[PDB]
């Protein structure tokens, strides 16, 4: 967020200069990306003290919220919306048959918040209308993700959800958030635009042929991205 | 206090009437709350401060 | 339903889009306005351009009202800057042709090349 203010006018010098009839071409404002209600992307007791079958409608409910990047009450998002890395913190007491598995899904929220961010700065017009395309249809698969947590928070209101059942509903998606997550950060960390962002997404196609859960994502982003192409 | 004031007072910040226990201090970020409860805030107030947009 | 989050959740991206739409029309009028609403159907979302081509479909209708009273008869309409040409009040004889209409370079939409708004005038 703070660093792609830099990087947007660069870019859009570079394609500025190469056409010749790009006129009245619009660049969205900064504050669509700096307030956390315009993105996707964001009392409290130690709850060790609680009994053991209260501690699992609470962790999963907080769970549930961590993982589109917002606190719950008891595990918190901690404020960054900044770089391709974010952090949460975990309550230091909870008990432990339910903890370690809490840790073990853990990893999907901070797969999600760095995916998040690559969506907001790049569907903008300083990125190349290929890239745009690509963040605008993992856009797509972000707001699966959505759905399938308020289905999840619906069946834990309801109490026909815990953390083996969220663990057991979550696997795919946590695939989809990784593939998305390694691609983001490699997008961003190369400085990549426009047409070497096409040919990332066919290596990544071919890598995954034994799984048909990863493939037919990077098969449905290669579609989409080349749309403009 | 019950769960059912909590409802109609999120009702209102949809149409962009302030609630009793749900409440705009600040107009830059979004409504701020006044145990399963508190938690349908965190996603349910930015609806009240977008629409409100 | 988590305090109708299931139900809202449908609107809840239809409020966003609304809610940038508002920022990045900040301040425009005429064509730099069009250009901010066709901005958002630049992009590759389906809802998102689904939601906010209607939006130009209607924001665009008196604009083309006045290139269809510019191309027919010969003297445009406007009321504030919102044509991409800017007239020449003062009065001209036979050397009308010459003098009387020059390219306004602000109300020049994005669905509309250049080439296009030359040829126009």
């Amino acid at each position: 967020l703070q660093q792609s203010l830099e990087l947007k006018r660069k870019m859009l010098r570079d394609k500025q200069n190469k056409k010749n009839s790009g006129q009245h071409l619009p660049i969205f404002p900064a504050w669509v990306y700096e307030r956390p209600a315009l993105i996707g992307d964001f009392t409290a007791l130690p709850i060790g003290t609680l009994p053991l079958a209260s501690q699992e409608s609470a962790v999963v409910e907080d769970l549930l919220y961590v993982l589109v990047g917002v606190d719950g009450r008891y595990v918190s998002a901690q404020p960054l919306a900044g770089r391709q890395s974010r952090t949460f913190l975990v309550d230091p007491n909870l008990d432990l048959s339910i903890r370690e598995l809490v840790h073990r899904i853990l990893p999907v929220a901070a797969s999600y918040s760095a995916v998040t961010r690559f969506i907001e700065e790049k569907s903008s017009f300083e990125y190349g209308q290929v890239n745009h395309a690509l963040a605008a249809a993992m856009r797509t698969l972000v707001k699966e993700h959505l759905i399938l947590v308020s289905q999840l928070e619906q069946l834990h209101r309801q109490g026909l959800l815990s953390l083996q059942k969220l663990w057991f509903y979550i696997q795919p998606a946590m695939r989809t958030m990784d593939i998305l997550a390694s691609l983001a950060t490699s997008v961003d960390k190369g400085e990549c635009l426009g047409g070497s962002t096409l040919s990332l997404l066919h290596d990544r196609s071919f890598s995954y042929t034994g799984d048909s859960q990863a493939q037919e994502l990077c098969l449905y982003l290669t579609k989409a991205a080349s749309a403009p192409y | 206090i019950t769960e059912a004031a909590l409802v109609r007072d999120i009702l209102y910040v949809f149409q962009g009437i302030d609630g009793k226990n749900i409440k705009m201090n600040n107009t830059e970020n979004c409504y701020k709350v006044e145990r399963s409860l508190r938690d349908t805030a965190v996603r349910l107030s930015e609806l009240g401060w977008l629409h409100n947009k | 339903l988590r305090r109708l989050l299931v139900w809202t959740y449908d609107p809840k991206i239809r409020l966003k889009t609304l809610a940038a739409l508002v920022d990045h029309c900040q301040g425009r009028k005429g064509g730099e306005l069009a250009s901010a609403v066709h901005a958002y159907t630049k992009t590759g979302d389906p809802y998102m351009r689904s939601l906010v081509q209607h939006i130009l479909s209607l924001v665009s209708h008196p604009v083309l009202s006045f290139l269809y009273r510019w191309i027919y008869d010969g003297e445009l309409e406007d009321t504030y800057h919102e044509f991409f040409v800017a007239s020449d009040p003062t009065v001209k004889t036979d050397r009308l042709w010459h003098d009387k209409y020059t390219l306004r370079k602000s109300m020049i939409p994005s669905f509309m090349t250049m080439d296009q708004s030359r040829k126009v005038l």
